[PDB]
């Protein structure tokens, strides 16, 4: 007897597509290009890794299933699985050192590597673990993930901070020019204080998994790894070695200039006038007067774009310059229809909030004019 | 192009 | 007085987007990156060129318009024009050597170059001109354009043949491994015999313009150019220097093996089994028996995929190998639900027709097994 | 990989 199970296409494709996603294309060592299939009892367990992240998905098997474990090329399996007609039943078994995929009038033969070639995750015990709604953890990542740095160096900037303090879980992300942070409360005890820095590629992956809009995920924070367990999936990620800076000392303190405006009209006007801004720096000029915002941009060809937007503003007069992409990025994640800007002077950072709550906060440094 | 007051970093 | 007109956004964006399309990004000489705006009477004429193709679009002006001619950066103008809100009225005029675009609360200032910097098309008189439904001319190009060669050398392979013979206009395209041709009749006199080879980039562009599903286009064929005039547009293209080969001598003659099958089921099965074919050559094996087609593909990892498709076939036994992409490409343009294959032996080309008509014909060379 | 009988070309 050998490994043999039977599964609907849609039953298999849902986790296989996710698991295959973390599997890098054409790795040095061949096993790292494969998904690990394990049948134990009536359950199928697909595991993929890139030596930084390990994703595991599980499917119940409705029919009989003789058990076993083997690894098979992830992409080819997924490509095959998706190319099959809707609702058809797939037969998967091992013969010799090959995987035999039959479904309808189609027969596929993939080349396998042994289950013991697959690396095991050397994960120890948690230092703190809790549960939180998938929607809440997804909100923390998505409301701030845009502000992470984009280089690959193993430095705190190229990752998101997850911080547990009081009864609240907080995400923080910054690239040195802008910062995004979001904070919600959860069923964590209050004597708890602990930080982890999840790398950029990993935390963006974790957000992609938190799709059950009404589900719950179990988080475990350790010295070197972080575990997300959703009953359908088990996501594991190495951490960033190093301490995250005192992000609190980056939030601006003395803003006497409140600007309330329409989120969309600002995004559209910033984006519009940027067409004639400088391609490298993408700087625009904000010119605040009483109840008015005058936007200006110009480029080396001495082309120029102005646009006036009516806004709520009863403060002083201020002229300030910003990298328009930083502004559009913040406006991209603002959920409310109105947006609040808190400025001080032309050379100090801007603070952006949503209209009706301060759970998420965004700091954007300006440009010298 | 000034940065946020990160220490170190800027 | 200087050039000044007033136009709705949707009125201007429709032709400007098309005209700007033929304008290459960051050309050596700056004028070649600009669209030529001309106001004469109550009409606006936008012209773009890449020195191989010249596209001209026209818009009636509903309001007053003082006339003139100037050239302005095509992409920036189009980008600006699209970024404006729906239905707003745009004001365009020249002041100094700048173009002034005002619309609502937005003001743009673009840098212009004189109208006499724009190259004129040195086009002579036609050697044959006719009219044809846009849908018909679009069908000729689209049903065959996939088979053109893809390199840039000024050789007949990298262009489509348009041939007028009898009362029928014919398109022919080939890359040496496959061929596509389509033929329809039109209001051309029968004493006419003339060929032109339109380059690949140009003829694909001409097909994009023939969108009025019920419109008519005026074609003019000359020694070195071809003119398409749709009242809204005037497309002009240089030709390929050289004679097109006797494509007739490429059509296979002795096919005793007729294979009738479902277009979609074949495309899906060819594409499915190709997952385990060779990445470079993409060869699959067709194995024809009585009423059966057995598809097979395999790769250097000794992985293998088979699929059996039920088809109509009461001929001899045949084993033949094809580049699967050539097959999928032909199946891509087949309009009927059933598809006909006409094979002879394993080393001779295949002829593919639609189910119910032979107006379009496709030749696909096989691979030696 | 044989070609269509183009003259010249193949």
């Amino acid at each position: 007897g050998g490994m043999h199970f039977t599964i609907q296409r849609e039953a298999l494709l849902k986790p296989l597509q996710l698991v295959a996603g973390v599997v890098e294309r054409r790795q040095t060592l061949p096993v790292l290009s494969n998904v690990l299939l394990v049948v134990e009892g009536q359950q199928l367990s697909l595991t993929g890794t890139d030596l930084e992240v390990e994703l595991v998905g599980r499917v119940v098997l409705e029919d009989a299933a003789e058990p076993g474990e083997i690894t098979v090329p992830a992409r080819k399996l997924m490509d095959i699985c998706k190319s099959l007609p809707n609702d058809v039943l797939i037969d998967i078994r091992v013969e010799e050192q090959k995987l035999l995929v039959k479904a309808g009038r189609s027969r596929f033969t993939l080349s396998t590597l042994p289950a013991n070639d697959f690396p095991t995750v050397e994960e120890g015990p948690g230092s703190l673990n809790f549960s939180i709604a998938q929607s809440k953890l997804r909100r923390l990542i998505d409301r701030t993930s845009f502000a992470m740095a984009q280089q690959d160096v193993r430095y705190y900037l190229n990752g998101m901070l997850l911080e547990v303090n009081g009864g609240t879980l907080r995400s923080v992300a910054t690239d040195g020019h802008r910062l995004a942070m979001c904070s919600l409360d959860a069923q964590i005890p209050s004597q708890d204080r602990h930080q982890v820095i999840v790398p950029r590629k990993g935390i963006l992956e974790l957000a992609r998994l938190l799709t059950e809009q009404d589900g719950e995920v179990g988080i475990v924070l350790g010295q070197h790894h972080i575990r997300a367990t959703t009953g359908e999936f088990t996501f594991t990620s190495k951490l960033v070695d190093g301490k995250f800076p005192d992000y609190e000392r980056v939030l601006p303190r003395g803003g006497d200039k409140l600007v309330v405006g329409d989120r969309q009209q600002l995004r559209e006007a910033f984006s519009r006038t940027a067409i004639l801004s400088n391609e490298k720096y993408r700087g625009i000029r904000l010119q605040l007067s009483n109840g008015l915002l005058k936007i200006q941009a110009n480029n080396p060809e001495q082309e120029e774009a102005e646009e006036e937007v009516q806004v709520e503003y009863n403060g002083g007069n201020l002229e300030i310059g910003f990298n328009v992409s930083y502004l559009l990025d913040v406006l991209g994640v603002i959920g409310t229809e109105q947006v609040r800007f808190i400025l001080s002077d032309s050379n100090s950072s801007a603070l952006v909030h949503e209209a009706d709550n301060d759970d998420s906060a965004y700091v954007v440094m300006p440009m010298r004019l | 192009v000034p940065t946020l007051p990160l220490v170190p970093x800027g």
